[PDB]
């Protein structure tokens, strides 16, 4: 089973700042990787498809890169509604698996 | 307006299985495979398996070999996931998920989730 590791369960940031979350599949999953955002009491929302592609309606501050075994999710200028959970997922080989998630939180 | 509407909260006792539903609308049901995901506090988001409404295929996560039965009913535009002999290890939120493209197994469409709580 491929393993996705999101080392930072939490990441401090500020509004107007820039952040980067990282993911590391145990194996090379090439480009078959997705990023999701989840807010409490809500279902995950697809943000990035194929390692670096935005999904539809997904804002420009959301970017993502990677293509191999290490992937990075990025937010150019963080807004108050981005202080949620971001999940990593590999869809290269079954069983499909997700990272443990990274929750962005405001530094104070 | 693609959409997946899931059924209500479930209070279930040990032993005893429960079958959950997912009514899909806005797209031809048979054209896409339905997937199921589990989400628990600790242990995280875990993919359960899929089913094709075109022929009834069932590919499942080894981890859920016996615990889950994915059946789909056309004319219903509805999908179901029957869960097995519920222990507390099964208490969580279950999601209904579908793809957006057909060149990306990324889940672009999700149901709102069905909360299952196993208590006696």
């Amino acid at each position: 089973d491929i393993v996705m590791t999101q080392s930072h369960k939490f990441m401090s940031t500020s509004v107007g700042d820039r952040v980067s979350i990282t993911c590391k599949g145990s194996q090379d999953v090439n480009s078959a990787l997705a990023w999701y955002q989840q807010v409490p009491g809500q279902s995950p929302a697809l943000l990035i498809y194929s390692g670096s592609n935005r999904y539809s309606g997904v804002p420009g501050r959301f970017t993502a890169s990677g293509g191999g075994t290490d992937f990075s999710f990025t937010i150019s200028s963080v807004q108050g509604e981005d202080l949620a959970l971001y999940y990593c997922q590999q869809h290269y080989t079954t069983p499909w698996t997700f990272g443990g998630g990274t929750k962005l939180e405001i530094k104070r | 307006a693609v959409h997946l509407q899931q059924s209500g909260t479930e209070l279930v006792a040990p032993g005893g299985g429960v079958k959950l539903s997912c009514g899909a609308s806005g797209y031809t049901f048979t054209n896409y495979d339905m997937n199921w995901v589990r989400q628990r506090p600790g242990a995280g988001l875990e993919w359960i398996g899929w089913i094709f409404p075109g022929d009834g295929s069932a590919r499942g996560n080894e981890k859920f070999g016996g615990a889950a039965a994915l059946a789909a009913a056309a004319a219903g535009g509805t999908a179901y996931m029957g869960l097995g002999g519920l222990s507390s290890e099964d208490s969580g939120v279950y999601f209904c998920a579908r793809r957006g493209f057909a060149g990306a197994a990324s889940f672009a469409y999700w149901g709102q989730g069905t909360l299952v709580t196993a208590g006696g």
